[PDB]
């Protein structure tokens, strides 16, 4: 294959060779964010911050839910026969 | 299993293909969610792990609870009604700034979409080290594959309702590829007369059997375990260069030496390989000054003629001769001169294209041949 | 300095596979050179078997090269031998000797001790 | 393939004496030859590569020449330790031949 | 109405003059900035609005008011006067550090310079919702607007006696360019014999009337409305790539398959353009496995045949026959093959160069063919 | 134009096409870093930080109001006729 | 003075042989390591300088120290033991993150690795210039140099036992290259018939006497005072781009206009070179419209003819002719037009290989000269 | 050298002619960065956190100093003559 | 289901210009297939106007190409008819239908339920 | 273009017969040609595309043939439900030119 | 508006260097225009000396430029004139003008005062 | 490489006549010559550029003219403000030669 030895007179020289890997995923778990925090304790001091935080979220959430709902839609049990 | 019915849908890719059907079996069932909201509701802690017997463990994870809890709560009994408002309102809106540069348009095709833990550590709540270990992600190759971005999400559910965003976060298992070895390159230039040169390799080359390939570093880890990488790194290497690094030295190309470049000697099996045409190389043992006829273009120190050289201001022990003499000119054949730069070859591409069009009605009336 | 150590099995049944160790001390072998195995038969004659470069590059003598094979493991810092069909012709001492990788200069500076394989 | 043959393959001398043991090859190595000496409860040792030039730490009272086909290896001055087991291999191409072998006793 | 004086000025460029003269208009009047600077000294909130009767309303920022007010002013009470110092300190290195990155010797050219709102962000006081809120910006259109970085701001007036910075802030309107059209391009593979092929064409295209150009995607969101460009993307295709997507096939340029490349079927007109001699296509119709003879090199599945396929574990239905059965050797125009690396460009680059030097006389030889 | 037609025989399809909208700039609004915060609640607290923060300020503001001044100041009305 | 043992070492290169010899001299000695265990098991501040009559003086930095003084310690009456202990891990756990992200795994050689002072910001306790201002580096110089990331540290000893890092920082010192002018290079478009061209220049060049070179300003800084540049800048110029910019106009490449592009006039030697036939060039003392005929492709706009000149909207004082009337087509020689893109330059790359093998065997059959 | 003149005819001029200035490193300090924090005062409520924090940090430390060690053994004093 | 559904004027002026409306549901007509026109003359003849396709390419009948126009509308999914220089011989019924963009396979699969325009 | 003629424009027939409608076109067209269903009340359905291919979910009893110039269309075992109109258009070219149309009545 | 000031030793022994300082005001000398140096003779006699581009171009009379340097200085807008080996008839009034950096425009607008240097 | 002999160097004329000063080279210089006026305590003033062209701010009383190797300087309605030194001078090419010169008299 490389002929080290050529490569070696114009200056070429060898410093690391190993095997190569590549990882796969197999395994999953669930990890969920919770985007609404739990304000009980703060006795109703953040209605007006809270209420402006939950309609920016829907701007950016709505896409993505719908985007699912229409991928999963496809979806079909197999028909077999 | 399910049969995606292309019916409803356009144009779509294997990738979107292969991430939509792979999200029936990754979503959960409406029970399931149902099941979650009613758990989530009751969280009160940055970090908990719902327990269900109908599957595993589900990480939950606010982001901004830690505040509430250790900076809000404690100081209400002093602070005013309006003030602490304002300071939760203060991390409300820069959390949503992380989650709209996340989730936000930017994302074009969330279907496809697989995020990294370090992508989403802001979204974690600032670090990832605590949600790592109640994954139960560790072991001795969490390092090389955190810092290859192995760790990645995939979104599953999201609920306008409750909001709140379900993904699937999958540690990956290292397989080795048989028959890839990957090498690392290292050179060193070489003086035809007076200009110094260098001969243009790829830093990283793969081999498999007698086929040459490149390699892509980008999401490589080089652990001394061994060599982690995320995508698949081997891309093929043009016939030429393969020739170049299987002893044809005819077909490598040089370029002249920059301004900044210092790697005129290595240190191989026991000797040095330096360029003496264009740095002091001294006999530390005997005083005299190692010189570099410009009939050859490197040379070989070894201890058989001069047991300690001083190279620039470092001197070292070398060994026994492993080596040639040195290279001739005269005994070497050496590619074209070239230049990398994209102007450069934009303007040397630009005059070889021209100079083929000024000899299309020779080159296309090629009967001389047949004729004589 | 370097250090080279064989460890494997005395005694090889016939028309088997031997497997020997020879751990490299004080040097790392995925950083130089070429790592090399020689026998010597009972009689005062030597023959070169293989060797492995530190890229991976192999060698084998072609009177054995059907059988012959050499790798390493770079974790444990050493290199392995392995013969297969072993006659009885292959009762001698093994000898890890390390060469540079590159021609004409394959002379051997660091021998292991050796060790004996009786079949 | 290249065949050495080297003679003779037993010699006995006195220390102070100088002995001279000489390789032969089938066809031309250029300068490319190796000596070793061997000693039982230790590892062999490289005394001379490249057919003249001295290993470090080895006693200048070794010395090899020739060229091609004809080798010789030289020593001056035996001392007690200096009665060993001696090989010269060829270290130019492929494969790698070793000779015969020399013993030395005392005599 | 005024004129560049154009005298006391050196070499500029059409930007410095535009920017320079367009300052005039937007620079305040000496009147105008000692009343902004007497408003400025009231000012006591983080972000406000002074309101003045003479033109349009400027906003006030401060980005460490809201430090002093929510944790600071509370704590004077119970803290020491050292201490108070101290963590104010933190907070104003911290603030310069980011006002050197922004408007420091990093910004070669305050007056022709363009800061987007985001790059503005720390600046501001660590976030932008409530800036855009205070601005009036809001709308459809603005978060296309704002992933675009189209909300820019430059520099009319510094003001060293009382510290503060005047911008001239801009929200963009949305123009469509009649005659333009946005494709985007999607590609398959194809083996030739038993090597993958794939051809190499521009991500994005762009066509207007007979005239076919490329398309920069930097600055350009690809929102569900439409596409929304905050510099105009169009730059000049080559005429030879021109001729490849106008239908000839043979000035298409071919690339070898790398490792990581899972595009190998495509769903389009509810037919599935598959390479079927790299993966497997197996008909769960009837067991039957796709074939394809190396005399073909793509393969177009049709429920005409099959009506449920399996490729790489994915079972999609298939409809009406939009598509010939297969794509043969014989019956088209392939392009040369090419390397997209910057190394294998330059060696085969420096290799064809070299070859026109070599027959270099032979070439200006425009008389032989009127010799013979 | 495009010949889509012999695009799909070598694996290329379209995936999208829509319309070009570019931006343009019609109003201005003025926006003011107030780079001076205001301190009087807390009582000559940060009577030393603050002087350093003002020298260090100096520093990279005088360079831009030289900049705009050199300009400005090249600026003349129109004198026709 | 120390050697080199070159007998324990693999392949090693010029940077780590040159970065391990100068670790002797930099590295503290034994009982120096002891003395500063000692002093710092007694330091309670962020920042602290030790004081030893050895060598210079040692400034020690705590991450993390001034979070606990500042708002732990002072809550300690207040606050719960269990509360204390969570906040002070939440600092810790995104300190270690820092410190992993810097010397972790992607630091692959930590002995000739050179970090700068602004990378070691989160390492240091967030902020830089107090640790400048400790350090003793200031000057006019000091913003230039820290722009260019002129100030490295080195790794010089690392102690797992008292968990400390001693790194060798070094205020560079600036020299002045005898010899070398940087130019920068500016430019306009111009007209061939009805389509607008663009030639081809490196932004920046450098000039060493009779030789041309590139220039990379990638570190480096263009200061009023001067350029200083943290690496060496100057890497070499192909002979084609030299000739081009020697006065040779044949040898220059050129490229069509895009659709972003607002550089058609330019202010120089009180003159404007302008496209008139691009843009509208109208002279504001007449009313006359300035034409450009197809025969030139620049115009040279001077008080001579036009006093007062308006081109796109902005009207501009010209002065004294300094340039010719214009550029005529027919005088001068233009190059090859060439385009600058990765698939343009792979396409007519491949199309121009592909040529060359067809008329191979014409090439090396190169024996008719002789012949005729 | 650069023949200005024709490069005005292709609509090429110059705009700034400096000169050139390198960086060298004379003079060396010594930073240290102390990763263990003085909680001296904080009555041992935060032995957990730190006790984690130790372990991590010892993953990364390890591997530096090693290398470290490896190359300064390789470092002789000068055995001239 | 693919769903055609037209809307338009059932009168026009001659000499007007004709506007008609296919709104499609249960699919996107920005993401694959030829988007067409036929209408169908008293006295059972069928006669092709002309296409939009998703990649924004258009035809139009030879005979017919002059005073014809077919446009689309993303936002709500639906292509459009523009006909000028109407004449007493243009009252016809209006068909919008589904093909494919790719000869020699331009089959109708989906029709919309059809309007009717009096001259 | 092509011109296409349908014949026969009305035919006579009752349940369970065998009919057969015949199209001609002037210039060959390969296999493309397509067959539709006309109800009235309801939208026009493909009951044959390209020839000889059903439509899914068509009747089995409806059946393509021919190529070039000559196709046919025939369907068995009527059915009240097959009496409706017919047409044939090919697909192969532009123009896309249909045919004259054809009726089925009761008898 | 674009001021010249020339400043030097007005007495210089022969055989020695002489130095002159064209402080520049109202424009920027590293910006645009050749920088020039002209002497008048007694008996009204001009000669060109050279100039300083600024894009450090430099330019001399062939019949003195052995023994003529010109050199700039930037944060201080200066232009400096180095003439060596100064013999007898070299007492002149000295001049440093501005011209463009092109031919055939090579003229003069602005002039300095003027400074007489005896020698 | 270029001579100018520039004539008359002395003239005396009341104040408003119309003088006329002539310079010739020796080699043809397209119409670059420039003119330039002299007065004690003040900075020369350019009058004249390539031939005939009007320096902005310079009075209409003064008119080149000339192509080649004749040149020719007008000053009609003398004034006592442009009785001072004139230079005419070659900047068409290296080297850069001034004139003799001239002095005007009140007469």
């Amino acid at each position: 294959q490389i002929h080290w030895g050529n490569l070696s007179k114009i200056g070429v020289v060898g410093i690391g060779s190993a095997s190569y890997k590549v990882m796969t995923r197999s395994s999953h778990q669930s990890l969920v964010i919770k985007l609404m925090p739990n304000i009980t304790l703060l006795n109703n001091c953040t209605r007006v911050e809270i209420a402006e935080y939950r309609r920016l979220l829907r701007t950016v959430l709505e896409p993505i839910r719908d985007a699912l709902n229409a991928m999963t839609q496809n979806i079909r049990p197999v028909q077999s026969v | 299993g399910v049969v995606l019915a292309g019916a409803a849908l356009g144009v779509a890719t294997a990738a979107q293909i292969t991430a939509g059907i792979a999200l029936h079996q990754s979503m959960l069932n409406s029970q399931a969610i149902d099941n979650l909201r009613a758990s989530l509701e009751t969280t009160n802690q940055a970090i908990e792990a719902i327990r269900q017997a109908g599957q595993g463990m589900i990480l939950a994870v606010q982001g901004v609870q830690d505040y509430i809890n250790n900076e809000l709560i404690p100081s209400m009994n002093q602070l005013s009604c309006d003030l602490i408002g304002q300071k939760l309102g203060l991390k409300l809106l820069r959390y949503y700034t992380e989650i709209l540069s996340l989730f936000g348009p930017s994302l074009r095709d969330p279907i496809s979409a697989e995020i990294s833990i370090q992508a989403l550590s802001y979204a974690l709540g600032g670090d990832i080290n605590k949600v790592l270990e109640k994954l139960g992600y560790s072991g001795g190759d969490l390092l090389g594959i955190l810092e290859s971005r192995g760790i990645k999400a995939r979104i599953t559910h999201v609920d306008t309702e409750s909001y709140f965003i379900v993904l699937s976060i999958a540690y990956p298992t290292l397989s080795e590829i048989k028959g890839v070895i990957v090498h690392r390159l290292e050179g060193v230039s070489y003086n035809i007369g007076s200009q110094e040169w260098y001969t243009t390799v790829p830093k990283y080359v793969a081999t498999q059997g007698y086929l040459i390939s490149n390699f892509d570093e980008s999401s490589c880890t080089f652990m001394p375990e061994g060599t982690v990488c995320s995508q698949n790194a081997l891309y093929p290497m043009s016939p030429l260069l393969q020739e170049c690094l299987r002893g044809s030295t005819k077909s490598c190309a040089r370029t002249l030496v920059s301004g900044s470049f210092g790697n005129r000697f290595i240190l191989s099996q026991g000797n040095l390989i330096a360029n003496c045409a264009s740095i002091l190389c001294k006999c530390y043992t005997t005083g005299t000054i190692i010189n570099q006829d410009p009939d050859k273009i490197l040379t070989y120190i070894a201890a058989d003629h001069c047991p300690v050289v001083e190279v620039n201001g470092v001197t070292i022990q070398v060994g026994s001769r492993r080596y040639p003499d040195a290279v001739y000119l005269h005994r070497i054949d050496l590619g074209p001169p070239i230049s990398l730069g994209r102007l450069d070859v934009g303007t040397n591409l630009g005059n070889a294209i021209a100079k083929l069009e000024d000899a299309k009605e020779l080159l296309e009336s090629s009967d001389q041949i047949l004729r004589s | 300095d370097v250090q080279l150590q064989e460890s494997g099995p005395g005694l090889v049944k016939p028309s088997q596979s031997l497997s020997l160790t020879c751990t490299v001390s004080g040097y790392s072998i995925t950083s130089d050179y070429a790592w090399n195995w020689i026998r010597q038969f009972p009689g005062n004659k030597l023959e070169w078997m293989g060797y492995i470069s530190y890229t991976l590059t192999t060698g084998y003598n072609p009177s054995l090269k059907s059988r012959i094979s050499i790798t390493r493991d770079s974790s444990k810092n050493q290199f392995f031998l392995q013969l297969n069909s072993v006659t009885t012709e292959d009762t001698a001492t093994y000898y890890c000797a390390r060469s540079g990788w590159l021609l004409p200069y394959w002379y051997f500076d660091v021998w292991g001790a050796g060790t004996t394989v009786t079949v | 393939d290249v065949q050495i043959t080297q003679s003779p393959s037993y010699l006995a001398a006195s220390p102070g004496e100088t002995i001279t043991i000489n390789c032969r090859a089938s066809k031309s190595i250029s300068k490319y030859l190796a000596w070793y000496q061997e000693k039982p409860g230790k590892t062999n040792e490289l005394l001379i590569y490249s057919g003249s030039t001295l290993q470090s730490g080895i006693p200048s009272r070794f010395r090899g020449s020739g060229s091609g086909t004809d080798f010789t290896l030289t020593i001056s001055s035996l001392e007690p330790e200096d009665f060993a087991m001696y090989y010269c291999q060829q270290h130019n191409e492929y494969t790698l031949t070793f000779g015969g072998g020399t013993k030395l006793e005392l005599k």
